[PDB]
């Protein structure tokens, strides 16, 4: 895929997004279509309605409220008109831009929540296998996410400090690294304030290079016991997408070794043995700006609603229009494949990891578990961190949560 | 025609940090097209290949980023709202009644031109020919100076075929994917 928008097919696929929760509200409440109507219009009667949270004008302030929101319907539920959403007879609430909601009421009367994804199982088969692959020892995954080097120079020593860590003391069965590598808004690539290199025979003349003679040398020297995997950000100058959602990055382009390096797309689904991991590296932790209403809601942690917000949404980056930093960079949506953001085969991971600026945390949520490893080094050169998962040796739900240890390691 | 609307490359010295326009090997009182590479008028530092390049791939970025940004943009005069938001009816305005077509406010025929004037400021046979469009309008302050020869860029552009062609592949890294 190129690098075309067509509003047509942006379109369609913010349509498809109101009209697939609306069958998913339907199965799980036992709804007839007959309940649903459309709201931008006066009844007499309550109605059932679905839509994605917009603003009350589409240039409107930085900062909503409880006053300052609509419902945008799909073409088919009200020729995709939009109505302001009177929330005063609603105490308890967390709304935001994009969001998919389904309300009975236009006056809100009662949110139906959207329902938790279905979790992976496995036969019993299968968790025999994986009991046998690990000789009864714990499953070890360590993740990492960029930037690597700090702003002020080209240092990897940290990261070799790392590598040396757990080829011989930790011993992990697999690595994943989130980019930014070599990110392309880190200022000295940006002013182009980039110096010889007496370490290297021949100069880099490209960002490509750079990579090439800078970090290769370094991943290669990761354990080829080590399973590494390799998901981008969009600000990877490496990458020729700078799009989310992301195609992966070719690694024989990078020159790494094919015994143990796996380049991922951005986002992710995969499996370790058992266990669901779902990945992305757009900052939804970060980007996501509720509209908030109730006592209840307020004192809860802002990360474990963060969090439901995405497992109801079933996409890991469902904040719309994306967030934007002002031009530098931003979630750099690319609106048409949205559809490859959304949980694959619409189950729920069992840890999701979703890289953020935020601190570092691991926290369990509607019996997933949530991760930030944190940045891997601080902007300034100091350490940062990363996240390490330990998890006991194991149809079937897998219940990692049950089994799963989360560190945060300096 | 295909360019009148693309906007200038803006490159930043390494030492000095003085900022410029950079039109191919043309005439400027910022910068020349030594024997030996890119060179700074203000300082007389040469630009390294990778000085260069890491500056073209990051406003590059920058519009591919911006592209991404997804501001769409009213037809209707008595209107023109820009706005980020997208109607599940694409064209369709979201002021109540408006009857204007909505189109993506950077189309991706400004990105493809943007990326291809970018392309032939590094292409050795357009610098060669002089048929780059001008940094410069004749009444601005920074009008160059001293004009360029044909018989100086035929010379400077061969001496620097190596420069231009790798400034030239990483604009087609870009390219080739659009």
């Amino acid at each position: 895929r190129t690098m075309r928008q067509n509003l047509q097919e942006a379109s369609d696929v913010l349509d498809d997004q109101i009209e697939s929760f609306t069958k998913i509200i339907q199965n799980h409440y036992k709804l007839s279509p007959n309940d649903f109507a459309d709201p931008t219009i006066q009844s007499q009667s309550e109605i059932y309605a679905v839509g994605r949270i917009v603003p009350d004008s589409p240039t409107y302030d930085k900062f909503l409220n409880p006053e300052s929101l609509s419902l945008e319907t799909s073409r088919m539920g009200g020729v995709g008109r939009r109505v302001r959403l009177d929330l005063s007879q609603v105490n308890e609430l967390s709304f935001f831009l994009g969001q998919i909601v389904a309300f009975k009421g236009f006056t809100v009367n009662s949110i139906l929540p959207l329902p938790y994804p279905n979790s992976p199982v496995s036969t019993s088969q299968e968790l025999q296998e994986f009991q046998a692959n690990l000789e009864g020892s714990s499953l070890k995954v360590i993740v990492t996410c960029g930037p690597y080097f700090a702003n002020d120079n080209f240092s990897l020593e940290l990261l070799q400090e790392f590598i040396d860590s757990i080829n011989n003391e930790v011993k992990p069965h697999v690595l994943i690294m989130f980019g930014p590598f070599i990110d392309i808004t880190h200022p000295l690539i940006a002013s182009g304030k980039l110096p010889n290199f007496p370490q290297f025979k021949t100069q880099p003349k490209t960002l490509d290079e750079l990579f090439l003679k800078l970090f290769t040398p370094i991943l290669k020297t990761i354990s080829p016991h080590i399973q590494t995997v390799l998901i981008p950000s969009t600000k990877d100058a490496i990458s020729n997408h700078a799009a989310y959602p992301q195609a992966s990055l070719i690694r024989k382009a990078l020159q790494l070794p094919k015994r143990n390096f796996k380049c991922m797309a951005n986002p992710s689904s995969f499996q370790i043995n058992e266990i669901y991991f779902g990945c992305s590296n757009v900052d939804t932790f970060k980007d996501l700006k509720e509209v908030i209403k109730g006592g209840t809601t307020s004192s809860r942690y802002r990360l474990d609603r963060v969090s439901e917000h995405i497992l109801q949404q079933r996409r890991y980056y469902p904040i719309f229009p994306g967030s934007i930093r002002t031009h530098i960079s931003g979630a750099d949506l690319d609106v048409s494949y949205l559809g490859l953001t959304e949980f694959v085969g619409g189950f729920s991971p069992d840890i999701m990891i979703i890289p953020s600026e935020l601190q570092h945390f691991a926290r369990v949520v509607q019996n997933v578990v949530v991760i930030n490893p944190g940045r891997f080094i601080r902007a300034t050169g100091n350490r940062g961190s990363y996240a390490q998962i330990t998890v006991q040796c194991p149809v079937y739900l897998h219940n990692v949560w049950k089994r799963a240890r989360v560190d945060l390691i300096a | 025609e295909r360019f009148k609307d693309t906007v200038t490359l803006e490159l930043s010295c390494p030492s000095c940090d003085k900022r410029f326009p950079f039109g191919g090997i043309v005439s400027s009182n910022y910068y020349r097209v030594s024997y030996n590479g890119l060179q700074c008028k203000h300082c007389e530092q040469l630009f390294t290949p990778l000085q260069l390049t890491s500056q073209i791939e990051h406003s590059i970025r920058a519009h591919i980023s911006l592209y991404y940004a997804g501001w769409l943009q009213c037809d209707d005069s008595t209107c023109g709202i820009v706005t980020r938001q997208v109607s599940v009816f694409g064209k369709r305005c979201l002021n109540d009644g408006c009857t204007g077509v909505m189109r993506y406010k950077y189309s991706d025929k400004q990105l493809y031109n943007q990326l291809l004037y970018f392309d032939s400021l590094f292409d050795c046979e357009k610098n060669k020919k002089q048929e780059l469009k001008p940094i410069y309008l004749p009444d601005d302050l920074d009008y160059p100076k001293e004009q360029l020869t044909e018989s100086s860029i035929k010379a400077l552009t061969e001496q620097n075929r190596e420069l231009m062609e790798t400034g030239r592949s990483v604009v087609q890294k870009y390219l080739n994917d659009c």
